[PDB]
Protein backbone atom coordinates (compact mmCIF):
# COMPACT_ATOMS: atom_id res chain seq x y z
CA UNK A 1 0.00 0.00 0.00
CA UNK A 2 1.82 3.03 -1.60
CA UNK A 3 0.79 5.87 1.30
CA UNK A 4 1.23 9.58 1.04
CA UNK A 5 3.74 10.55 4.06
CA UNK A 6 3.23 13.50 6.14
CA UNK A 7 7.30 14.67 4.54
CA UNK A 8 5.35 14.08 1.03
CA UNK A 9 2.53 16.06 1.62
CA UNK A 10 4.68 18.66 3.41
CA UNK A 11 6.95 18.66 0.37
CA UNK A 12 4.46 19.29 -2.30
CA UNK A 13 2.83 22.38 0.02
CA UNK A 14 6.23 24.10 0.24
CA UNK A 15 6.86 23.53 -3.51
CA UNK A 16 3.60 24.73 -4.22
CA UNK A 17 3.88 27.69 -2.26
CA UNK A 18 7.01 28.57 -4.11
CA UNK A 19 5.60 28.00 -7.30
CA UNK A 20 2.79 30.70 -6.70
CA UNK A 21 5.73 32.88 -4.89
CA UNK A 22 7.68 32.79 -8.35
CA UNK A 23 4.93 32.80 -11.11
CA UNK A 24 2.58 35.67 -11.52
CA UNK A 25 -0.30 34.72 -13.55
CA UNK A 26 -1.47 38.67 -14.05
CA UNK A 27 1.68 39.00 -15.57
CA UNK A 28 2.25 42.72 -14.54
CA UNK A 29 5.99 43.10 -14.41
CA UNK A 30 6.09 42.67 -18.20
CA UNK A 31 5.15 46.25 -18.88
CA UNK A 32 9.39 46.57 -17.33
CA UNK A 33 10.64 44.74 -20.56
CA UNK A 34 11.78 46.11 -23.31
CA UNK A 35 8.87 46.38 -25.37
CA UNK A 36 7.93 43.80 -27.96
CA UNK A 37 8.54 44.60 -31.95
CA UNK A 38 6.48 43.15 -34.64
CA UNK A 39 15.26 41.54 -38.53
CA UNK A 40 15.37 40.23 -34.44
CA UNK A 41 13.17 42.69 -33.81
CA UNK A 42 11.96 40.31 -30.44
CA UNK A 43 15.05 39.71 -29.00
CA UNK A 44 15.61 42.77 -26.51
CA UNK A 45 11.91 42.24 -24.94
CA UNK A 46 12.52 37.87 -25.14
CA UNK A 47 15.64 38.60 -24.13
CA UNK A 48 13.92 40.44 -21.16
CA UNK A 49 11.41 37.85 -20.53
CA UNK A 50 13.64 35.15 -19.74
CA UNK A 51 16.42 37.01 -17.78
CA UNK A 52 13.61 37.67 -15.36
CA UNK A 53 12.32 34.20 -15.70
CA UNK A 54 15.80 33.02 -14.81
CA UNK A 55 15.15 35.01 -11.48
CA UNK A 56 11.98 33.57 -10.69
CA UNK A 57 13.27 30.04 -11.68
CA UNK A 58 16.39 30.80 -9.30
CA UNK A 59 13.54 31.89 -6.48
CA UNK A 60 11.49 28.73 -7.18
CA UNK A 61 14.91 26.93 -6.46
CA UNK A 62 16.09 27.83 -3.60
CA UNK A 63 12.80 26.62 -1.86
CA UNK A 64 13.50 22.83 -3.21
CA UNK A 65 13.43 21.12 0.11
CA UNK A 66 17.03 20.04 0.25
CA UNK A 67 18.38 22.30 -2.18
CA UNK A 68 19.87 24.33 0.10
CA UNK A 69 22.11 21.73 1.37
CA UNK A 70 23.97 21.64 -1.86
CA UNK A 71 27.61 23.72 -2.19
CA UNK A 72 26.71 26.99 -3.65
CA UNK A 73 29.05 25.75 -6.72
CA UNK A 74 26.42 22.84 -7.26
CA UNK A 75 23.38 24.99 -6.74
CA UNK A 76 25.40 27.17 -9.83
CA UNK A 77 25.58 24.39 -12.15
CA UNK A 78 22.56 23.16 -11.57
CA UNK A 79 20.86 26.70 -12.39
CA UNK A 80 23.08 27.23 -15.58
CA UNK A 81 22.36 23.91 -16.66
CA UNK A 82 18.90 23.73 -16.34
CA UNK A 83 17.37 27.07 -16.54
CA UNK A 84 15.90 26.75 -20.30
CA UNK A 85 14.60 23.77 -19.35
CA UNK A 86 12.67 25.21 -16.75
CA UNK A 87 12.14 28.45 -18.08
CA UNK A 88 9.77 26.05 -21.05
CA UNK A 89 8.42 23.49 -18.11
CA UNK A 90 7.08 26.95 -16.80
CA UNK A 91 5.79 28.48 -19.71
CA UNK A 92 3.50 25.56 -20.27
CA UNK A 93 1.52 27.67 -18.10
CA UNK A 94 0.68 30.33 -20.46
CA UNK A 95 0.59 27.97 -23.89
CA UNK A 96 -2.64 27.51 -25.38
CA UNK A 97 -2.73 24.91 -27.98
CA UNK A 98 -5.87 27.19 -29.56
CA UNK A 99 -3.33 28.87 -31.35
CA UNK A 100 0.00 26.90 -30.25
CA UNK A 101 0.88 30.42 -28.74
CA UNK A 102 1.99 31.44 -25.26
CA UNK A 103 -0.71 34.46 -23.68
CA UNK A 104 0.23 36.22 -21.30
CA UNK A 105 -2.69 38.35 -20.74
CA UNK A 106 -2.82 40.76 -23.64
CA UNK A 107 -1.93 40.93 -27.38
CA UNK A 108 1.56 42.46 -26.98
CA UNK A 109 2.22 39.88 -24.27
CA UNK A 110 1.13 36.79 -26.72
CA UNK A 111 3.95 34.85 -28.03
CA UNK A 112 3.58 32.41 -31.05
CA UNK A 113 6.31 30.96 -33.62
CA UNK A 114 6.58 33.94 -35.41
CA UNK A 115 8.20 35.91 -32.32
CA UNK A 116 10.16 33.07 -31.63
CA UNK A 117 12.07 33.21 -34.99
CA UNK A 118 11.98 36.82 -34.77
CA UNK A 119 14.60 36.47 -31.61
CA UNK A 120 16.94 34.18 -34.19
CA UNK A 121 15.25 30.71 -33.63
CA UNK A 122 14.60 28.59 -36.77
CA UNK A 123 12.49 25.23 -37.05
CA UNK A 124 15.70 23.57 -35.27
CA UNK A 125 14.12 24.85 -32.06
CA UNK A 126 10.78 26.04 -32.64
CA UNK A 127 9.19 22.65 -33.73
CA UNK A 128 10.37 20.45 -30.94
CA UNK A 129 9.93 22.82 -29.07
CA UNK A 130 5.79 23.44 -29.99
CA UNK A 131 5.26 19.26 -30.08
CA UNK A 132 7.37 19.30 -26.21
CA UNK A 133 4.38 22.27 -25.05
CA UNK A 134 1.76 20.63 -26.81
CA UNK A 135 2.60 17.16 -25.33
CA UNK A 136 2.65 18.39 -21.69
CA UNK A 137 -0.02 20.25 -22.34
CA UNK A 138 -1.86 17.23 -22.81
CA UNK A 139 -0.54 15.46 -19.87
CA UNK A 140 -3.18 17.85 -18.13
CA UNK A 141 -0.74 17.53 -14.91
CA UNK A 142 -2.02 18.75 -11.60
CA UNK A 143 -0.18 21.74 -9.86
CA UNK A 144 1.42 19.48 -7.59
CA UNK A 145 3.22 17.54 -10.58
CA UNK A 146 4.13 20.61 -12.44
CA UNK A 147 5.78 21.68 -9.42
CA UNK A 148 7.37 18.43 -8.34
CA UNK A 149 8.66 17.81 -12.59
CA UNK A 150 10.48 21.39 -12.28
CA UNK A 151 12.19 20.59 -9.34
CA UNK A 152 13.27 17.24 -10.52
CA UNK A 153 14.56 19.02 -13.49
CA UNK A 154 16.41 21.67 -11.61
CA UNK A 155 18.11 18.93 -8.94
CA UNK A 156 19.50 16.44 -11.64
CA UNK A 157 22.39 14.31 -11.06
CA UNK A 158 23.92 14.03 -14.35
CA UNK A 159 24.52 17.88 -14.88
CA UNK A 160 27.61 18.77 -16.19
CA UNK A 161 29.84 20.20 -13.86
CA UNK A 162 28.08 18.32 -10.78
CA UNK A 163 30.28 17.83 -7.80
CA UNK A 164 28.33 16.06 -5.26
CA UNK A 165 26.41 13.57 -7.23
CA UNK A 166 25.76 11.45 -4.38
CA UNK A 167 23.91 14.28 -2.54
CA UNK A 168 21.82 15.98 -5.84
CA UNK A 169 21.03 12.15 -6.48
CA UNK A 170 19.32 11.27 -3.01
CA UNK A 171 17.58 14.94 -3.11
CA UNK A 172 16.06 14.23 -6.06
CA UNK A 173 15.30 10.90 -5.13
CA UNK A 174 13.26 12.26 -2.36
CA UNK A 175 11.47 14.59 -5.57
CA UNK A 176 10.47 11.50 -7.48
CA UNK A 177 9.63 9.03 -4.82
CA UNK A 178 7.18 12.17 -3.43
CA UNK A 179 6.05 12.38 -7.22
CA UNK A 180 5.50 8.15 -7.54
CA UNK A 181 3.90 8.24 -4.85
CA UNK A 182 1.48 11.01 -5.71
CA UNK A 183 0.44 9.46 -8.99
CA UNK A 184 -0.46 6.86 -7.35
CA UNK A 185 -2.76 8.20 -5.14
CA UNK A 186 -3.93 11.05 -6.40
CA UNK A 187 -4.27 10.93 -10.13
CA UNK A 188 -7.01 8.99 -11.14
CA UNK A 189 -7.43 6.89 -13.91
CA UNK A 190 -7.06 6.96 -16.85
CA UNK A 191 -5.10 9.90 -16.79
CA UNK A 192 -2.34 8.65 -14.25
CA UNK A 193 -2.06 5.58 -16.68
CA UNK A 194 2.34 5.51 -17.16
CA UNK A 195 1.96 9.37 -16.05
CA UNK A 196 5.26 9.03 -14.40
CA UNK A 197 7.54 7.59 -17.29
CA UNK A 198 5.85 9.96 -19.69
CA UNK A 199 6.80 12.88 -17.31
CA UNK A 200 10.17 11.40 -17.24
CA UNK A 201 9.95 11.25 -20.98
CA UNK A 202 9.68 15.25 -21.10
CA UNK A 203 12.89 15.53 -19.26
CA UNK A 204 14.57 13.95 -22.35
CA UNK A 205 12.62 15.96 -24.73
CA UNK A 206 14.05 19.24 -22.60
CA UNK A 207 17.82 17.67 -22.30
CA UNK A 208 18.07 17.48 -26.32
CA UNK A 209 15.64 20.99 -26.54
CA UNK A 210 18.87 22.44 -23.54
CA UNK A 211 21.13 20.93 -26.96
CA UNK A 212 19.67 22.80 -30.02
CA UNK A 213 19.43 25.81 -27.32
CA UNK A 214 22.78 25.66 -26.68
CA UNK A 215 23.97 25.65 -30.23
CA UNK A 216 21.75 28.56 -31.19
CA UNK A 217 22.80 30.70 -28.36
CA UNK A 218 26.30 30.27 -28.87
CA UNK A 219 25.48 31.07 -32.57
CA UNK A 220 23.67 34.27 -31.56
CA UNK A 221 26.40 34.90 -29.12
CA UNK A 222 29.37 34.67 -31.62
CA UNK A 223 27.60 38.61 -32.90
CA UNK A 224 28.62 41.18 -30.37
CA UNK A 225 26.03 43.35 -31.88
CA UNK A 226 23.22 40.68 -30.70
CA UNK A 227 24.97 39.80 -27.23
CA UNK A 228 24.87 43.75 -26.74
CA UNK A 229 20.83 43.37 -26.56
CA UNK A 230 20.52 40.59 -23.93
CA UNK A 231 20.94 40.89 -20.37
CA UNK A 232 23.86 40.40 -18.22
CA UNK A 233 21.97 37.59 -16.02
CA UNK A 234 21.36 36.16 -19.54
CA UNK A 235 24.68 36.30 -20.29
CA UNK A 236 26.16 35.10 -17.56
CA UNK A 237 23.66 32.35 -16.89
CA UNK A 238 23.90 30.84 -20.52
CA UNK A 239 27.42 31.67 -20.97
CA UNK B 1 33.04 33.44 -11.84
CA UNK B 2 28.92 33.78 -11.48
CA UNK B 3 28.21 36.75 -8.91
CA UNK B 4 25.11 37.39 -10.31
CA UNK B 5 23.89 34.07 -10.13
CA UNK B 6 25.46 33.42 -7.09
CA UNK B 7 23.94 36.59 -4.97
CA UNK B 8 20.60 35.57 -6.24
CA UNK B 9 21.26 31.92 -4.65
CA UNK B 10 22.79 33.08 -0.86
CA UNK B 11 20.35 33.44 1.70
C1 LIG C 1 9.16 32.44 -19.98
C2 LIG C 1 7.90 32.20 -19.76
C3 LIG C 1 6.91 32.50 -20.80
C4 LIG C 1 6.92 32.15 -22.10
C5 LIG C 1 7.99 31.36 -22.71
C6 LIG C 1 8.16 31.27 -24.03
C7 LIG C 1 7.34 31.94 -25.08
C8 LIG C 1 8.26 33.05 -25.64
C9 LIG C 1 9.54 32.42 -26.21
C10 LIG C 1 10.28 31.54 -25.20
C11 LIG C 1 10.89 32.44 -24.09
C12 LIG C 1 11.27 30.52 -25.73
C13 LIG C 1 12.66 31.07 -25.99
C14 LIG C 1 12.65 32.17 -27.07
C15 LIG C 1 13.62 30.01 -26.39
C16 LIG C 1 14.83 30.39 -26.34
C17 LIG C 1 15.94 30.79 -26.31
C18 LIG C 1 17.32 31.30 -26.24
O1 LIG C 1 17.84 30.89 -25.00
C19 LIG C 1 17.34 32.81 -26.18
C20 LIG C 1 16.99 33.38 -27.54
C21 LIG C 1 17.09 34.91 -27.48
C22 LIG C 1 18.51 35.33 -27.09
C23 LIG C 1 18.83 34.76 -25.72
C24 LIG C 1 17.85 35.28 -24.67
C25 LIG C 1 16.44 34.89 -25.06
C26 LIG C 1 16.11 35.47 -26.43
C27 LIG C 1 16.38 33.38 -25.14
C28 LIG C 1 18.75 33.24 -25.81
C29 LIG C 1 11.31 29.35 -24.73
C30 LIG C 1 10.09 29.51 -23.87
C31 LIG C 1 9.29 30.54 -24.67
C32 LIG C 1 5.77 33.35 -20.38
C33 LIG C 1 5.29 32.99 -18.97
O2 LIG C 1 4.63 31.72 -18.88
C34 LIG C 1 6.49 33.01 -18.05
C35 LIG C 1 7.47 31.88 -18.41
O3 LIG C 1 8.57 31.89 -17.51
Amino acid sequence: RPKLSEEQQHIIAILLDAHHKTYDPTYADFRDFRPPVRPLSMLPHLADLVSYSIQKVIGFAKMIPGFRDLTSDDQIVLLKSSAIEVIMLRSNQSFTMDDMSWDCGSQDYKYDVTDVSKAGHTLELIEPLIKFQVGLKKLNLHEEEHVLLMAICIVSPDRPGVQDAKLVEAIQDRLSNTLQTYIRCRHPPPGSHQLYAKMIQKLADLRSLNEEHSKQYRSLSFQPENSMKLTPLVLEVFG
Amino acid sequence: NHPMLMNLLKD
